[PDB]
């Protein structure tokens, strides 16, 4: 049968560009990872648009690679739909769609993944599902946050209410993409096409987002340039000439001041004021 | 002796004295929640068993409503024992966990798939609460609220260690007042 | 059996952990460290890891020995400490005094990644300003005490008295068991492994048909170990910020 | 120094726990003198539980026994024919597991006869067993040289 056709990001390009930069999985598991998306996008029994690569994520026990496909409810944060997997090339499975209480109630809780979706999660502050539902409230976390383009790639379609990427975008130097000035949120916030330079400074005037060059030497003339996530560690964007790319890779712990949950509060009683025994007149 | 039913679906059964609580009573909250303990003056005062919507039981000593003073709290592989200051925890505790999502995955070492000791530990900790709060009323920061209990800080930098393994629901509040809580140990697991 | 690590098959190996390299870091590496290893008399020098800094330039750490020996029940490593911010460069990280210890154990965060900073501490109001070079060397002195990790029985006691490599050692019986890795500082033959560890703080990967062991330190998320069965190879690395992970009973 | 005969059963070796037990044999200090992971056929599997031709349950063990590879193992200890038996513990799975949660059929049994083991039980069943499976092992040929029944083996010889 024909292979369906569906569109993707240059990948080989991405590992490139990520070695470069000193994040990433390597280049080895960037060539894995193309043949991977490539065995899911030409895939007939799954008729997907577009395939990409969200990151990967450590557990105790296995490990989750993890992809983002398209399919030619729908809106808001459930777009897109997630497809992981414990190695390349082994069985996947789709991940199931977020809700709101899912994810508000495990913004609460801190949790190392066991590599095992079919796993419980949490006993005292109560998570609603299974391993799998944690992974996609965290899968959801990260994409409002950290899923980043080159500034001025994309632009606000009106009435489709989608992106457009142009096609006279001129990148800055690789050094010059190391700016939190130079890349723009992707991802509905959980406006759209904001500056990275605009997000919740971390606790003393600090930036949420860290450059990282590619070489020592600021006369070297072909370098790349990137940022790299404060509160979500493992998240890095990162472009060298005319490619560019952002990945995950990591735990899946946010960083930030961490507070258990304190036990909940006790329920006050019916006001005396308004229940109090009456008497007749006294002799 | 009396029992009592109040507008809101509340009830009570136990002793009054001068048209208010005093004494032993069950308290049973439009919630859900009951609360079996002592009280006076119309309030929980002494030691009680708080059962929450939760299905989690709180003890501790009441004082003019709020617990106060060392508290524990327990759900099935949690157990949390500390200070609370007017209700909200506030200064030394240890909190215990057991590790139930991995009770049936392999061991990593070959010397606890024998051992007779659970994968229990336990952490000296501490909570913290703003300065001028915490006092009593009779200006100043005000206390940790509950959605969002902002202030509320907490420090831990000691290393955890081993500990005696937990079992749910603790023996200090059977008889249970409610319905659905489970059952956790660690050679049963959740249940 | 090997005589030391590579930093070919580290970098190969636990790439799929996120432990990596910048491309003109591991070209530079693979030339300065035999100079450095040369000129200062060592006889093993290898990378040890890679602390993350907040302006980029993150701080490549490599550590080197000369012999080992048996002292008080611990196998004592004369070990010396090298930092760079490029990879061609190697400046030394100086020991630290136990009372700064204390202090720069107390200082949080990623590290500034300039040399020259210097962090601030109150105490009883007498303030102390620690270097960052010093916080540097604690977090590492911190992760090196906790992890150091090798195989069991893969060394063994010479005739001196000296911790030398058991070129006989034939390989982990089960490498999927926390019982077949130990630290470095416990003695031959001392049964301490890393099963008497605190329960729950090292996680453990075996892939049985290659025959790569992976162990990653739970406590020190960031510390990445990798055991290959068939060829006998094996090598550890650090890339993280440094700090402990002190929710770890909340988290398992 | 006595020599015991063991048995790691198909339903555990199905479920990749071998060399589980195995390294839990080497932690309770034993010393597997020789391993070996084979398919026992039907007849051999009758020779060796011969002396139960008439039990019941004979047909629903060794269909069982048959199911897949065994590891069979040879043990070595001080006092070692005894010591595995209260490793392996009780014989009924559920007996075991309420009485020694952290016995060796307590964890890797399900049923009366997957029960994961096999012990010997008599030194003289443990030397028939593993004449048995190892017939190579040479033992004790210091209690068989008596000067009077070698004529008698003699005889036995022509």
């Amino acid at each position: 049968d024909p292979p369906n056709e569906f569109e993707a990001e240059n990948m080989l390009g991405a590992a490139a560009v990520l070695d470069c930069l000193g994040v990433g999985l390597g280049r080895e598991l960037g060539v894995n990872i193309a043949l991977a998306a490539k065995r899911i996008g030409e895939d007939p029994k799954l008729a997907v648009r577009s395939v990409r690569f969200f990151g990967k994520f450590l557990g105790l026990y296995s490990d989750y690679f993890v992809f983002e496909v398209a399919f030619k409810p729908g809106k808001g944060a459930n777009k897109f739909t997630y497809l992981v997997c414990s190695s390349l090339g082994g069985p996947l499975t789709r991940l199931p769609d977020v809700t709101p209480a899912q994810v508000k109630a495990s913004r609460r809780i801190k949790k190392l993944l066991t590599g095992r979706l079919t796993s419980h999660v949490s006993t005292y502050p109560a998570f609603p599902g299974n391993e799998a539902n944690y992974l996609r409230a965290l899968i959801a976390r990260i994409s409002a946050a950290t899923v980043v383009a080159p500034s001025d790639l994309f632009s606000l379609n009106d009435e489709t209410g989608e992106l457009e990427r142009a096609e006279d975008w001129e990148p800055p130097a690789g050094r010059e993409m190391a700016a939190p000035t130079a890349w723009v949120h992707v991802r509905p916030h959980l406006d759209l096409l904001a500056a990275l330079e605009e997000d919740a400074q971390l606790p003393g005037e600090q930036a949420a987002w860290t450059p990282i060059y590619s070489s020592a030497s600021e006369a070297v003339k072909t370098q790349a340039g990137g940022l790299r996530s404060l509160v979500w560690p493992g998240a890095v964007c990162g472009g060298r000439g005319s490619e560019w790319t952002c990945v995950y890779v990591g735990w899946g712990v946010k960083n930030a001041p961490f507070v258990p949950l304190p036990p909940p509060p006790v329920a006050q009683e019916f006001a005396w004021g308004e229940v109090e025994t009456q008497e007749l007149e006294l002799k | 002796r009396g029992v009592m039913v109040f507008p809101d679906g509340g009830t009570y059964v136990g002793e009054f004295v001068a048209d208010k609580f005093e004494g032993q009573g069950q308290y049973r909250y439009p919630d859900g929640s009951v609360y079996t303990g002592s009280w006076a003056a119309g309030q929980k005062h002494g030691p009680g068993v708080y059962w929450d919507t939760a299905r989690g039981c709180l003890r501790g000593e009441w004082k003019k409503g709020l617990l106060v003073g060392k508290g524990t709290y327990e759900q099935p592989a949690l157990r949390f024992e500390g200070e609370f200051v007017r209700g909200m925890p506030a200064g030394t505790a240890t909190y215990t966990l057991t590790g139930h999502r991995t009770l049936d995955m392999p061991c990593f070492a070959a010397q606890h798939i024998q051992a007779e000791e659970g994968p229990t530990l336990a952490l000296p900790c501490a909570y913290g609460i703003p300065p001028g709060s915490g006092d009593e009323p009779q200006d100043k920061p005000p206390l940790p609220a509950h959605p969002k209990y902002e202030g509320l800080t907490f420090t831990a930098e000691q290393l955890p260690g081993a500990a005696p393994d937990t079992v749910f629901p603790p023996e200090e509040g059977k008889p249970v007042p409610i319905t659905a809580v489970p059952a956790f140990s660690v050679s049963t697991g959740l249940v | 059996v090997q005589l030391e690590p590579n930093i070919t098959l580290v970098l190969k190996h636990l790439a799929s952990c996120g432990a990596v390299v910048s491309a003109e870091q591991q070209a530079a590496l693979d030339h300065s460290i035999p100079i450095k290893r040369i000129e200062a008399g060592l006889r093993s020098l290898t990378l040890w890891g890679r602390l993350t800094t907040l302006n980029g330039k993150d701080y490549l750490v490599a550590e080197g020995y000369n012999v080992a020996s048996s002292k008080e029940g611990a196998a004592v490593y004369e070990t010396k400490y090298f930092y760079s911010q490029d990879g061609a460069r190697w400046s030394d990280l100086q020991p630290v005094d136990s009372e700064t210890a204390t202090r720069c154990a107390r200082i949080k965060g990623m590290l500034s990644g300039d040399p020259a900073k210097n962090y601030e501490l109150e105490e009883k109001p007498l303030v102390f300003q620690i270097p960052e070079l010093a916080v540097l060397r604690c977090r590492v002195d911190a992760i090196a005490t906790a992890t150091s990790v090798i195989p069991t029985d893969s060394t063994i006691l010479n005739a001196a008295s000296q911790v030398v490599p058991n070129r006989l050692f034939a390989g982990a019986a089960y490498p999927e068991k926390l019982e077949s890795y130990q630290h470095r500082f416990s003695l031959p033959g001392s049964g301490v492994t890393l099963s008497q560890d605190l329960r729950g703080t090292w996680a453990v990967q075996y892939d049985a048909f290659k025959g790569v062991a992976q162990v990653r330190s739970l406590l020190f998320p960031g510390y990445f170990f990798y055991y290959a069965a068939n060829e006998l190879t094996w090598g550890s690395l650090y890339v993280g910020d440094g700090l402990r992970n002190n929710d770890l009973i909340f988290m398992l | 120094l006595e020599k015991t005969f063991a048995l790691i059963k198909p339903d555990a070796v199905r479920a990749g726990k071998a060399q589980e037990i195995m390294q839990l044999i080497e932690l309770n200090g034993f010393t597997i003198i020789a391993k070996q992971k084979l398919q026992l056929t039907r007849a051999r599997a009758e020779e060796f539980y011969g002396e139960h031709k008439g039990k019941e349950f004979f047909p629903k063990l060794v269909n069982f026994m048959t199911s897949g590879p065994i590891w069979a193992l040879v043990l070595a200890k001080p006092g070692a024919i005894l010591a595995w038996r209260a490793l392996m513990g009780p014989t009924n799975v559920f007996k075991a597991r309420a009485e020694q949660p952290k016995c060796l059929r307590a964890l890797y049994g399900t049923d009366g006869t997957q029960n994961a083991t096999h012990g010997s039980d008599s030194p003289i069943s443990a030397a028939r067993e593993i004449k048995f499976f190892f017939p190579t092992l040479s033992g004790d040929p210091t209690i068989y040289a008596e000067p009077t029944a070698a004529a008698e083996y003699i005889t036995k010889r022509i």
